[PDB]
RNA sequence: UGUAGUAUGCGGUCCUUGCGGC
């Protein structure tokens, strides 16, 4: 009771309807769900290409994700002599590997464009979730800030009183007038903390000397820096990509779904009375479960207790901050 | 020796300043339209050309493979996002298939055919090359459009 | 873009690059403004005989008028643009 | 070579070659994604070799690939089982259905001389184990698939004032796809110096040190090397 | 970094799904979502019909698309079951049989804990008075009106002063009072807010809220609906209740239980307009009683307007006593 | 090293200006930088554009041979058909480099003189 | 001519009840 169209030319848009139809057997995760978007019209008057939309051509959600799952599975082999030269070169470095798996559910680049409106950070060739590095350095810091603000708040308030000024100033510039409402709460110290630790590194001499215990260590400002780098001093401690192990992939589903329903949209949206009289728009996402099992790996350039510091600080930031999308759900949490 | 830099830049300066002209009351269709502009090259380089422009169609709530650009109007949508939509898929198309003008050095690599309709039933290479263009033009109008409209 | 500007367009671009590459909105406007006066006056080397131009520039004068009544005005101002480009890179590098 | 502090002493024993590209990972609805080449790629290949000749004076190895030539439609590739399309010949390169052209010489041609330039072991896997996976496209549409199928990757800056992305503090990077394949040529001469060690007195002398120290090793090319990008798999032949 | 845990207990089976709606699961989106909606109705008796500044101070709090939430919401450890569970209010149209409908449902107890952690005592305090206001008042996933999502706090552990539980109905009912006293006491003295006081909210809130309570048993066992057949003598507390709802006689509305004051889904197959009636269950000193709870709001939906005394007459027909106010 | 027939079908010929605006403005513009392990950034002053000849590039030279100076040379190579016959033996299909920027793999060019 | 790494610093985030009624 649904028409599919394809947008791609001919002599392949058959093509792709014979793989959306299980017909044929694709391989490659991200080329059907990208390359191969179908545009699906139910009994209202629009191709909508959403997921929510996508998945009325299967029997239900439970066939779309076995589906998925199964498309990902199909590379199973690849994927597994790719692991097996990351670990190599994860072993090349001195670098430092732990695993950890998925307390709760866990979506990184949910914010990409894309005609679904809603993607999920996967893998070129082999159409597997998978975390940038980029991702793990930037919770890693902001993690350390948060501790840093929590921490040591007052303190670096009243060092730095101008930069703090000047941000109040900046922020009375931008959000709306507020001359000097300026709330001096955690957010601020966040703020100036990192506009320390990104354009005002130099003048961090001072404070170089402070210590914040991290889980069983203790890191020092200056060691944060030396780990991070500045505009003028690179950063010592690479960052690599996640990637799952291949073995859980045979037995549990990589790849799950996930709903939003908002309620009240046009109350968040246009302002109207939230009231009741306000059907609900659901909007589906790809998110990896529960569960799942990921390798990290973080290597040093000069010293190696840089490396086991920066290790324990991502443990810590995975296990509180989160990585991913919506961390202010609980999603993205590892455990041990 | 007419570059077609000059071409590209003239057309976006022609269609944001008439957005912005056309809806100077309309802060929040110029942020729309603003947003759209700098997030289609990312959309184009992730699905192909046909799928934003079928994208751009579908939230515009009209029928595919039996709508061409000439036939829609970009003011008689209510929506702010159906506005900034229609303006984005109606700039675009217009340059893919007429270019600048008749008599203008770029006359679009389609002769007049709808460029969706176009690609339907095209080779890979001219797909390629229409993407090309379309990526050179939404990166100019993304430049325009940050320059004068305003940002939501 | 020396060899693309063109006249209607130049004003709103190099806004837009102002904006991108300032820190403070005021510092992009700033620049906005000084580079829209110095560019005016810089002389140019047409390919033809011609120094009603650089005649009407060096006095200061309705200049934008009579390059809206000029029929090369296009050129004009590339090459006005270029050469105060290339002024600004000249001293910027001697101050360093 | 020496440093940039003092360059009139002597001039460099090496000259490292620009990295032109050999195959590229193109995603393949069969096959889950391919090593793709074009004509102008193994032309500039043959022309490598011709040069490493003449450098040699080797003619033995001048004629390996010289057994050679192709010609291919838009709309045609040569590509291995694995990529062909059950019941149906044809193949799909992530955009585009190519049908398959018949040939089998070209692409046995090739697999040999990736083996005999690195070995038997093609960066972790046997090259036997990829001979199926190797795609031989027009020139056209190899350049689409280089110019448009590279990486994209969006990166954003989150403030902590608000814990959302800052004012324009979002940029995209192109990125060569992973487990792509870029050749390389070094060539050596006597060395510009004085008074040499005995171990470096002659060039075989480096071309063996810098063979052993350039073998399946790990290197870092271009930026991003702090977040785990541009490591790349490095390893040294000879003929 | 101020942080709550709230040890709950599903007094009865909660339908909460995900993306797949075979399946049922508690999920920490939708509670996020009904604490948003218990907020807004906590904070509409002091705000009034004066949006635009609750919509601030929501935004303040559980953040918006221009700043990340001041409260970060999880669930930690879920000791919990899944079963079958007959629908509250629906029944099959199976030939001769004309049973229940049982869907997949946490099963009752299913220990769970919620996680509430903010950086500023204030916000914290607003969401746990949220949360609690949810937990007494309302239920949650499908069907929570029907009597399908009440929760009970088994354990509290906040670092931040917050309200004791009842222990007798007067606890609960001046409950109401004092949390909306110390919801405005909070707004007044944080963020300096006024409003005024206009009138009735058109949303649900507490300026115009009765709670009534019924019945009482003892076993929980005995509560929620058992028998397939609405005439068979076997009838638990739940089940009378959904008897006598559906007993013509007992409210004067002219359709009866198919009038409009209830949800707008009856007979004109149209319009989302949730039902103000509330139907939720209660535990308090080891005795379980059905709470009511409605919430009379100036406009009923835009183009729409139903008599509203008419429902306190269905609360005379079975004799709630009305616990607020 | 490739077939003369496949180059057919891809030349073109364009305008005067339009060929002195290609070969002014369609040559490699490459931007290189020098960086310090020290701190592991680009040196302050090391950024610079050079411009390169593009590669597949045909260019064509002439070389004008005149008597042989009378030292007594060989008679093997006495005249001058003899000596532009040897030049053009020994240069034929030779790789050579020329320019700077020797040692990064730029300015080999392959010379076929012309029988 | 020789010597010379477009590199360092940056989280695709923030916002949303799988519901409404029998």
């Amino acid at each position: 009771n649904v028409v599919v169209k394809y947008p791609v030319n001919s002599e392949l848009a058959n093509y792709a309807e014979k793989f959306w139809k299980k017909e044929l057997a694709i391989y490659n995760l991200s080329l059907i769900l990208n390359k191969m978007t179908p545009f699906v019209k139910r009994r209202s008057e629009s191709y909508k290409s959403s997921l929510s939309a996508v998945k009325e051509i299967f029997k239900n959600v439970d066939d779309f994700q076995n589906f998925l799952n199964s498309v990902l599975r199909r590379s199973l082999d690849e994927y597994r002599v790719f692991f097996e030269n990351y670990e190599r070169l994860f072993n090349s470095f001195s670098s430092k590997i732990f695993s950890m798996r998925t307390k709760s559910r866990l979506v990184v680049g949910l914010g990409d464009e894309s005609v679904y409106e809603t993607s999920i950070r996967l893998h070129r060739n082999y159409g597997v979730p998978y975390i940038p590095g980029s991702a793990l350095k930037g919770v890693a810091k902001h993690y350390a800030f948060s501790i840093l603000a929590r921490e040591n708040g007052d303190e670096i308030l009243r060092i730095y009183e101008s930069v703090k000024e000047d941000l109040k100033a900046r922020i009375a510039k931008r959000d709306k007038i507020k001359k000097n409402d300026v709330p001096e709460d955690y957010y601020l110290t966040a703020a100036v903390i990192q506009e320390l630790f990104e354009k005002k590194f130099d003048e961090l001499g001072a404070i170089r000397n402070t210590r914040v215990e991290i889980g069983d260590t203790v890191i020092s400002v200056g060691d944060i820096v030396k780990i991070f780098g500045t505009q003028k001093e690179e950063g010592s401690v690479i960052f690599f990509d996640a990637f799952p192990t291949p073995e859980q992939l045979k037995d549990k589903p990589n790849l799950e779904l996930d709903i939003m329903n908002p309620h009240y949209q046009p109350y968040y949206q246009h302002g109207e009375p939230p009231g009741d009289w306000h059907s609900p728009n659901p909007i589906f996402f790809l998110t990896v479960p529960a569960g799942v099992e990921f390798t990290f790996a973080v290597a040093s350039r000069d010293l190696d207790d840089l490396a086991e510091k920066a290790e324990k600080l991502l443990k810590e930031a995975l296990k509180k901050f989160g990585v991913g999308a919506k961390t202010s759900l609980g999603y993205g949490r590892f455990d041990a | 020796i007419r570059e077609i830099e000059q071409e590209r830049a003239s057309f976006a300066f022609k269609v944001v300043s008439d957005i912005k002209d056309k809806y100077s009351q309309n802060k929040k269709v110029q942020g729309k339209y603003s947003s759209y502009a700098e997030k289609a090259p990312t959309i184009i380089l992730n699905n192909g050309l046909g799928a934003t422009l079928a994208f751009f169609l579908s939230k515009l709530e009209k029928p595919i493979d039996d709508v061409d650009y000439k036939s829609i109007n970009p003011e008689s949508f209510g929506n702010a996002e159906n506005i900034a939509y229609a303006f984005l898929y109606k700039h675009l198309s217009t340059w893919l298939a007429e270019g600048n003008g008749k008599d203008s050095a770029f006359s679009g690599l389609t002769n007049g055919e709808d460029p969706l309709k176009y690609i339907m039933e095209k080779t890979a290479i001219d797909v390629a090359i229409s993407t090309e263009e379309a990526l050179s033009i939404l990166n100019w109008i993304k430049k325009f459009a940050k320059a004068m409209l305003e940002e939501e | 873009f020396a060899d693309v500007i063109s006249k209607e367009f130049l004003h709103q671009l190099v806004k837009y690059e102002a904006v991108r590459h300032s820190i403070d909105k005021n510092l992009a406007e700033e620049f906005q403004s000084v580079f829209a006066r110095g560019h005016q006056g810089v002389r140019v080397e047409l390919e033809g005989n011609d120094e009603e131009i650089n005649k009407y520039i060096s006095d200061g004068a309705n200049l934008e008028t009579f390059l809206d009544k000029y029929e090369k005005a296009v050129d004009v101002i590339r090459k006005q643009v270029r050469g105060f480009l290339n002024l600004v890179k000249i001293l910027y590098e001697s101050i360093r | 070579g020496p440093a940039t502090d003092g360059a009139s002493e002597h001039a460099g024993a090496v000259s490292v070659g620009d990295a032109k590209i050999l195959l590229f990972p193109v995603r393949s609805a069969k096959g889950v994604f391919a090593f793709v080449t074009s004509p102008i790629v193994i032309q500039r290949l043959k022309e490598d070799f011709e040069l490493v000749s003449e450098i040699e004076n080797d003619i033995e190895l001048k004629q390996i690939l010289s057994r050679f030539k192709v010609e291919l439609s838009n709309n045609e590739t040569i590509a291995g089982n694995a990529l062909i399309l059950n019941g149906e010949n044809k193949v799909i390169l992530e955009d585009i259905v190519l049908k398959v052209k018949s040939d089998s010489n070209v692409i046995e041609n090739l697999v040999e001389v990736l083996k005999t330039l690195f070995g038997d072991n093609f960066f972790g896997k046997p090259i036997e184990s990829i001979k199926e996976r190797i795609a031989i496209v027009s020139d056209d549409v190899f350049k689409s698939f280089t110019r448009f199928s590279t990486e994209i990757v969006a990166r954003v800056r989150i403030d902590a004032e608000k814990g959302t992305v800052a004012r324009g503090g979002l940029w995209y990077e192109e990125f060569l796809p992973s487990d792509t394949l870029m050749y390389s040529l070094i060539a050596v001469g006597s060395p510009k110096k004085e008074n040499l060690p005995k171990e470096v007195d002659n060039t075989q002398k480096i071309v063996n040190v810098l063979k052993v120290t350039f073998n399946n090793a790990f290197l870092q090319i271009g930026g991003d090397e702090t977040v785990g990008k541009g490591f790349v798999k490095v390893r040294a032949g000879v003929l | 970094m101020y942080s709550a845990t709230f040890t709950l207990e599903a007094i009865t089976p909660v339908f909460m799904r995900g993306a797949n709606q075979s399946k049922a699961e508690i999920r920490a989106a939708s509670i996020k979502g009904l604490m948003r909606w218990w907020f807004r109705a906590l904070s509409g008796s002091y705000f009034g019909n004066d949006v635009e500044g609750l919509r601030r101070v929501e935004e303040y709090v559980f953040g918006s698309t221009k700043r990340e939430s001041r409260v970060v919401v999880e669930v930690v450890k879920e000791h919990v079951e899944e079963r079958f569970c007959p629908l509250p209010m629906v029944w099959k149209k199976k030939k001769g049989v004309t049973t229940r409908v049982s869907q997949r449902a946490i099963a009752p107890g299913s220990k769970f804990t919620l996680l509430l952690t903010s950086d500023d005592e204030e916000v914290l305090k607003l969401a746990c008075y949220s949360l609690i206001g949810l937990v007494y008042f309302g239920g949650i996933g499908f069907r929570c009106s029907r009597g399908a999502g009440s929760l009970k706090i088994s354990s509290l552990k906040s670092d931040v002063q917050l309200i004791d539980l009842p222990k007798n109905k007067n606890q609960l009912g001046q409950m109401v009072n004092d949390l909306t006293v110390e919801i405005a006491k909070i707004l007044k003295k944080t963020f300096l807010c006024d409003h005024e006081n206009k009138n009735c909210t058109s949303y649900s809130s507490f300026w115009c809220f009765y709670l009534f309570l019924w019945g009482e048993k003892a076993e929980l066992e005995e509560v929620y609906y058992r028998s397939n057949n609405l005439e068979n003598e076997r009838l638990t507390l739940l089940d009378l209740f959904e008897k006598e709802f559906k007993n013509k006689n007992n409210h004067l509305s002219n359709y009866g239980y198919r009038d409009f004051v209830f949800g707008l889904p009856r007979g004109t197959k149209k319009d989302r307009r949730a039902s103000p009636i509330k139907v939720g269950i209660t535990e308090l000193s080891e005795k379980y009683h059905v709470r009511v709870s409605v919430f009379k709001t100036k406009i009923f939906k835009p183009g729409m307007n139903v008599k509203w005394d008419n429902i306190f007459v269905f609360l005379e027909n079975i004799g709630a006593e009305r616990i607020y106010p």
